[PDB]
């Protein structure tokens, strides 16, 4: 029914933010090896921000990635910035702010709408992300690998879709009930 | 790909079938 | 890389068919409403 | 390693679920005629008779309507073994092949419109026949399988 | 062709199978191999998991033919049918002889390895004569 | 004798676009699903079945439905040619698969070895073979001389079980 | 998609035109371009011309970007900028 | 439908192999590539 419906989408959205903020605060996206390790180069883990040394001498250490033609440029500020996953979440946040407005404000129909929207966008905003991220990485050091925290970025973005497409719903469900009782009033 | 996928399609196929049936009596 | 651009060309023509599915709403609201 | 051969059984392998699916379907609706037939047949009431002639009209319709599509998949199960020359399995399967070939062009029922008729259906005799052709057949599709399993993984590590 | 038509008469849409018999089963088939459309397409969850797999498999073989007949007009390769003796031994279409009345009919003739010693049988029941008088016949 | 793997028909396209291709797939779906049942303004073009659409559309088959509206068509456009760019890219990578794995001549004499260089070849540090290399007054092998004695650092061997192993364990860059 | 309009408005088969107007006409092409199907196809022979074209016109163009696309992924050319002090 | 799917592919499989090859083509720029080739003749003047 709708009652479960929207909880669905609240602990989705609840879920999906949650993962993506891990997803970017963690640094478990990558497996590679880099030149920078102390001793081709030795074995780290990275993320958005920070790479971190495994089995090495220098072992726990995490530095600050050092970014850096005006696409490539672009490319470069994107990545750093990570402004994308940063907007998937706020926009993931501000969507469950919407649901639960919405399960307040149960007049103003338009809300659980706002809420699909963003959901929607968070996912694309992720999508781009993700594609500016593997980009990125390229250039022109192999057998890498991807971590738990791309798996858990990409869950988020299934997430996002599904909640979006359950907002869409109870906003078609809602509106028939309303119209149809109007029209038939 | 293309046999699990026939054998995906008559595993949904039957548990439609029990479904509908289910449905239908309750008809 | 070699294709990053029909991607981007994909999600900014969903973003714009978005935006232009809630101009059309908003208009045929405000529309329909008078 | 794959090969033609391999890809033929993995098809009958998924095809023979369907087989087993129309036997146990068979058994079902005659056990259900059993339960009719066994049960008192008194049709003392109008209603009774017509919903009870009527059921079993049904029954015997999907059971005709049902045949056509065992028999020809089984066919296509001969020919696909007779062309990737697998020449053990088709001569299993040549049997059966001709026994539903006989099945479906006798009609042994003096009507031959049918090959289960309303009217002769009902009969002791036939009834308890085709129960154990089925439940027959539901064995040897089920050891089919297996079998079909079985060469499928034999050919495919080696 | 023949999952679909199941799928489609035992657990119709609900009429459903009036479409997708086996004939129609097979035209829809045959006209997605052949990137072609369709008068009709499956509406239920299992018709259209057949129909799925059936596109992606119809999209490799015809990506791959083309391929590979590409490669194939692109670079020309001529094989020798022959790499060695035994494969010239174990072959028919191809006949073979010495010249008559020389050392390598001797040697042939005279000889202890199997492969040939078939030659030799080969050459000594041989119609017409594989046999020549001079190196330039 | 290299055994194809199972799923080496995806080999034309990194993990990275196949992973991107099911992510846009969803997406596209979900926002024809959006711009197509949103509009209390009927239409075919549920979560289902523009699941089905651009599944069909990605596969150059089409369906029986068809976007009617301006933003489902948008998407539906934008999806035809992503979909038309890389089922060409695929089909044309894999031409180029092949017709190098058809290019590919073995070495099968002296001349193959000598003008390439992607393969060190080196003999016994003494023996016949590096005198008459050395002392030879042929085009080829004075070529082959002139490589030899080169930086490897050491084509030579001592031993040749050494030079046996040597090959064994190169991946093919040793002769 | 304009002289398909035009032709689909003014020379109706005979209803004919909200079939094939400005935006059905941009569709079919645009369908016909990606190698994909149509909602409505010409019944009328100068569409059909029309039509018939385009198609050509597009199988021509897509097998041509394939092929080119398969030589070019297929042989490196790496061309200096430079070939001289001018 | 057979018919055209063969003879689609081989137009567009024959006109990949006429671009491939036209784009192999490395014209004469050295001795070298004039000595090994052997389908153009070269000389020089008979007394110099
Ligand atoms: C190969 C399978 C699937 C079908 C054909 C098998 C034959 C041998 C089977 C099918 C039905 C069987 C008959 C069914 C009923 C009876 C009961 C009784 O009267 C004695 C045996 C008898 C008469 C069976 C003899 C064997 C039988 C004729």
């Amino acid at each position: 029914e709708k009652g479960v419906q929207v909880l669905l989408t609240t602990i989705g959205a609840f879920a999906a933010f949650g993962l993506m903020t891990i997803a970017i605060s963690t640094d478990y996206w990558l497996y590679t090896r880099a030149l920078i390790c102390n001793t081709p180069g030795g074995l780290t883990h990275s993320g958005l921000w920070r790479i971190c040394c495994l089995e090495g001498l220098k072992r726990g250490v995490c530095v600050k990635i050092n970014h850096f033609d005006s696409a490539e440029y672009l490319l470069r500020v994107v990545r750093a910035s990570s402004i994308f996953p940063i907007l998937s979440a706020i926009l993931l946040l501000l969507g469950g702010v919407c649901v639960a407005a919405s399960r307040v404000y149960k007049s103003k129909r338009n809300i659980i709408l706002g809420a699909g929207i963003l959901f929607v966008a968070a996912g694309l905003s992720n999508i781009i992300g993700v594609i500016v991220y593997i980009s990125a990485n390229a250039g022109e050091k192999n057998h890498y690998s991807y971590g738990w925290s791309f798996y858990f970025g990409g869950l988020s973005f299934i997430l996002a879709e599904v909640i979006g497409v359950l907002a869409v719903n109870i906003y078609i469900e809602r509106s028939r009930e309303a119209h149809c009782q109007s029209r038939s009033d | 790909i293309l046999i699990g996928g026939l054998g995906l399609a008559m595993l949904v196929a039957l548990i439609e079938f029990c479904y509908k049936s289910r449905s239908e009596s309750k008809r | 890389s070699n294709v990053a651009g029909v991607f981007y060309i994909l999600v900014g023509g969903l973003g714009l068919a978005m935006l232009v599915a809630l101009i059309e709403f908003c208009y045929k609201s405000r529309a329909e409403a008078k | 390693a794959f090969t033609f051969a391999a890809f033929c059984y993995m098809l009958t392998l998924v095809l023979c679920a369907s087989l087993i699916f129309f036997v146990i379907w068979h058994i079902i609706a005659f056990d259900e005629l059993r339960t009719d037939f066994k049960n008192p047949i008194d049709q003392g009431n109008p209603a009774r008779a017509r919903e009870r002639l009527k059921n079993i009209e049904r029954i015997c319709c999907l059971l005709r309507k049902l045949v056509v599509p065992e028999y020809s998949i089984h066919g296509l199960f001969c020919l696909m073994f007779l062309c990737a020359a697998e020449w053990v399995t088709l001569g299993l399967n040549i049997p059966l092949l001709f026994y539903h070939l006989w099945r479906y062009f006798h009609r042994p029922a003096d009507g031959s419109e049918v090959m289960y008729d309303a009217v002769s259906i009902m009969n002791a005799d036939i009834l308890n026949y085709c129960q154990k052709e089925s439940w027959c057949k539901l064995a040897f599709y089920l050891l089919s399988f297996f079998y079909y399993l079985y060469s499928m993984v034999y050919t495919l590590v080696s | 062709s023949v999952v679909l038509f199941l799928v489609s008469r035992f657990s119709p849409y609900e009429e459903s199978t009036n479409e997708f018999g086996i004939f129609n089963s097979l035209w829809f088939s045959l006209g997605a191999f052949m990137r072609q459309g369709c008068d009709i397409s499956p509406r239920s969850l299992s018709g259209r998991i057949v129909g799925g797999v059936w596109w992606f498999f119809t999209l490799i073989i015809i990506s791959s033919y083309t391929a590979n007949l590409a490669a194939f007009l692109t670079v020309e390769r001529m094989v020798s049918p022959i790499e060695s003796a035994e494969d010239l031994s174990k072959q028919t279409e191809i006949a073979y002889g010495t010249l008559d009345s020389g050392s390598t009919k001797e040697f042939f003739r005279r000889s202890k390895i199997a492969v040939f010693d078939k030659m030799w049988t080969y050459m000594r029941s041989a119609e017409p004569s594989v046999f020549v008088r001079t190196t330039a016949e | 004798k290299s055994k194809p793997g199972v799923f080496s028909f995806l080999d034309p396209l990194a993990y990275e676009i196949w992973m991107c291709i099911v992510f846009a797939y969803i997406g596209v779906s979900v926002v024809l699903f959006l711009v197509s049942r949103f509009s209390p303004y009927s239409n075919e073009f549920g979560i289902f079945n523009s699941l089905w659409f651009s599944l069909g559309a990605f596969m150059q088959q089409g369906c029986d439905i068809s976007p009617r509206s301006l933003s489902g068509r948008i998407v539906g456009g934008v999806w035809w040619f992503f979909t038309l760019i890389i089922i060409s890219s695929y089909t044309a990578n894999l031409a180029a698969f092949l017709t190098v794995e058809r290019m590919v001549s073995p070495i099968e004499s002296a001349e193959d070895l000598a003008k390439q260089t992607e393969i060190a070849y080196g003999t016994l540090e003494a023996g016949s073979t590096k005198e008459f290399f050395r002392r030879s007054k042929i085009a080829v092998f004075e070529k082959m001389w002139t490589y030899m004695k080169s930086a490897e650092p050491s084509v030579f061997v001592r031993t040749t079980e050494e030079g046996m192993i040597r090959v064994r364990k190169s991946k093919g860059k040793y002769a």
